[PDB]
């Protein structure tokens, strides 16, 4: 996904005392956990240059005129109410690409992201990331007590 | 990463897919000397009398007669006189490459943002239906195509036009559970090096009578549980369906009949909702006459309708792609006039592979938990329903070429 | 593949905390054991087809 | 909800009520108005919807 | 004779049109012809008013991938039809627009 | 006794004290104990046509 290697160690760090021993399904996971919310996920769109004039584009800036034709005459128009009845008459359709197959296009992108649900992300204020302590070591810290700073 | 042409990460098609498999679109068939139109022209342009004057008007494009723009709403099931209207659409041309295909899955790449397909320049199409010789009943803008059938095999095939279509089986390629076999473990040709600068021994003895595999499987089993899917390591568990390897045959859950109906719900059974007009009438003596402003669309009988069977349809959709589809060689057949493959183990061949009907239908076993005799060798987890197989396929992407 | 990558984790220990854990797992008798988690020797039989 | 559950005959070319009006295609004059039967071609059409 | 539709396509399209197609942001919706709408747009006879789009989730978008929409990240998965325990904090108390709770 | 001040949360709280104590897929009606979630496949949903 796009979460990086600095951040995923200390999500699993502060949640789960994971890190510098391998990430592994931990024992007793939370609602709102980490591990368990973290969904990640991928697609691949082409690359719509000229040869590729992406329908998809051209139907949201004007869908009173049709460009994308899939399923027609079984369906209403794709400007009215898909909720009416049936149209045209068949007819090869021309949308989407065909990713896959014999027929798969070439010069194809890949889109990686995730989802988090019901998950505060933390970051906590201890020297290791670890849980070695609800008082940490930091917290009790001769340098952050008995001084005075101002974080931005 | 390359996954290759056998690649198929859903079932069914994605291109007409309400389209019965049968369905020919509005095409131009060739056979000997003669050639054979099809066509649907649901527009009207009325054009009465010689419908030549008319034709030779309304120049096409690409996009103009739209397949999608059809009849206006509400007009009914509306009988279209051919004498004194005239009908419109779109067809492709012969002499263009492919194979001829049917609706269901025909797909044919655009040219131009518009959503035209057309390589070359649209040409008009006149064809008659009626007793005068001397009138044009439909134009029919026509297209030549590059004709290509992704995710569809031709489940049948007689020699041009009356095929059948059917979407290719569902094929995830993704890696492996743990990724097992991306490193080589338990391999003394090429083994691996871990130990101190002057490598004068290494610590990893590796023996081809041990698994390494397998030993990091049962361990995993150990510690945690094995539901969970943990995308790090590509952690999912691949399981079958426990009501496919067993299929439990119950029967259905019987009741009251699933019809259906036209939508402009009022008609004959086999006419027009036949028009009228209302009648005012006298009393004391028995003259009815005929009312002033009034016309009435009058529906007699009680409204036709058809009777679906429903709960056996969709149970015998279940028991054929996850049962009857996942068959050994010994129970399938090949369909007439196509030509597979000619090794065993490929795309081409179990694509190609269909089965026979009576072995396994909504009636076998009937009331018993027992899976089939003849799917005890068949291996469950090279099955469509495995779930880990499913996640580990999608967690790289959908296409061919995956950035992993 | 086009490029490849080893990652690993070095725990911050105190220097004079590890001084004293390294002089321990110097020694012979602190010797670290492992065990493969299946134990078993693996064998395959032909069995001819019928 | 969602939209119409439509159900269509496993021929989809039809006249509502009757079979596929059956005839012959052919061209025209070109600013001759006359349209003149050409050989070898049949056809068959709903002119209607499914 | 007979009819025929592809029943299994039929079951996934009225999925895919009453849980993610109806619940798309006020952009990809449009009122049908000839019928009035509230003026504010946080009213009932507004939402219930708007019909989406036709064919930005049909059952071909983005065939064969794990991929929630890309407009539907932001629009909140919680006020959703189909969440158990609202569904069961309104059955709980009834019916009806009148209760004594 | 009572105290409150504008930058506590006391039924952010409570949620995040009941969800560590006891698990949230029971619904306890007395407390109106019922979870918000969704549906696993409308929320990031699979694509894999039909059967």
């Amino acid at each position: 996904s796009n979460l990086t290697k600095d951040f995923f160690m200390v999500q699993m760090a502060a949640s789960y005392n994971q890190g510098y021993q391998g990430f592994n399904w931990p024992n007793c996971t939370k609602h709102y956990g980490f591990i368990n919310n973290f969904e990640p996920m991928s697609r691949q769109v082409p690359e719509y240059g000229a040869n590729y004039p992406n329908l998809m584009a051209a139907y949201l800036a004007n869908p009173q005129t049709m460009p994308i034709w899939n399923n027609c005459g079984f369906q209403q128009k794709t400007a009215t109410n898909v909720l009416l009845e049936r149209c045209g008459h068949p007819y090869v359709a021309n949308w989407p690409y065909p990713l896959s197959g014999r027929n798969a296009v070439p010069n194809q992108v890949t889109e990686r992201k995730f989802l988090v649900d019901r998950y505060l992300w933390q970051i906590p204020f201890s020297s290791n990331f670890l849980n070695m302590g609800t008082l940490t070591d930091l917290g009790q810290n001769v340098m952050y007590a008995n001084s005075s700073h101002s974080l931005n | 990463l390359d996954r290759g042409p056998s690649f198929k990460p859903y079932g069914g098609t994605a291109y007409n897919p309400l389209a019965p498999k049968s369905a020919p679109i509005n095409s131009a068939f060739t056979v000997g000397n003669d050639t054979h139109f099809v066509a649907q022209l649901p527009q009207t342009y009325a054009a009465g009398g010689t419908g030549v004057t008319e034709a030779i008007q309304q120049q096409v494009s690409g996009v103009d007669p739209n397949p999608q723009v059809g009849q206006p709403n509400y007009a009914g099931p509306v009988v279209v006189n051919t004498t004194n209207n005239a009908g419109l659409g779109r067809i492709v041309s012969a002499d263009s490459e492919g194979q001829q295909f049917p609706c269901y899955g025909a797909y044919a790449p655009p040219q131009s943002a518009g959503g035209d397909v057309s390589t070359a320049a649209v040409t008009k199409t006149y064809i008659n239906t009626t007793n005068n010789n001397g009138r044009v009943s439909g134009t029919m803008a026509t297209d030549t195509i590059t004709w290509e059938n992704p995710d569809a095999h031709f489940a049948d095939f007689v020699d041009d036009r009356r095929a059948t279509a059917a979407g290719n089986r569902p094929n995830y390629i993704g890696f492996r559970d743990n990724f097992i076999g991306m490193m080589y473990y338990n391999s003394g040709s090429n083994t691996g090096s871990f130990s101190s600068q002057t490598q004068q021994l290494n610590i990893v003895l590796d023996l081809n009578d041990r698994n390494s595999e397998l030993s990091y499987q049962y361990l995993l089993a150990d510690l945690t549980s094995r539901w969970h899917y943990f995308a790090l390591w590509n952690q999912a568990v691949d399981d079958y369906d426990h009501h496919v390897r067993i299929l439990e045959n119950d029967g259905y859950e019987e009741g009251p009949p699933n019809l259906a109906f036209p939508p402009h719900v009022i008609s004959n059974p086999f006419a027009p909702a036949a028009v009228g007009t209302g009648m005012t009438v006298n009393e004391q003596q028995q003259t009815a006459a005929v009312t002033a402003n009034t016309v009435a669309l009058i529906g007699y009988g009680n409204i036709p309708a058809v009777e679906m069977n429903l709960p056996a349809n969709l149970k015998r959709t279940f028991l054929y792609s996850n049962v009857a589809m996942y068959l050994p060689d010994t129970y399938k057949f090949t369909p007439a006039n196509v030509d597979l493959p000619e090794n065993h183990l490929s795309y081409g061949y179990i694509n190609g592979r269909l089965p026979l009907p009576n072995i396994v239908d909504t009636w076998t076993d009937i009331g018993a938990r027992w899976s089939l005799d003849v799917m005890d060798t068949v291996n469950p987890f090279n099955h469509h329903r495995n779930t880990g197989l499913k996640y580990r396929s999608q967690l790289l992407g959908n296409g061919r070429y995956c950035d992993f | 593949y086009t490029q490849i990558n080893l990652y690993v984790s070095f725990f911050p220990m105190n220097y004079d905390t590890q001084s004293e854990l390294e002089l321990m797992l110097r020694n012979a008798t602190n010797d670290q054991n492992f065990s493969d988690y299946l134990g078993a020797v693996n064998n395959l039989y032909q069995i001819p087809a019928g």
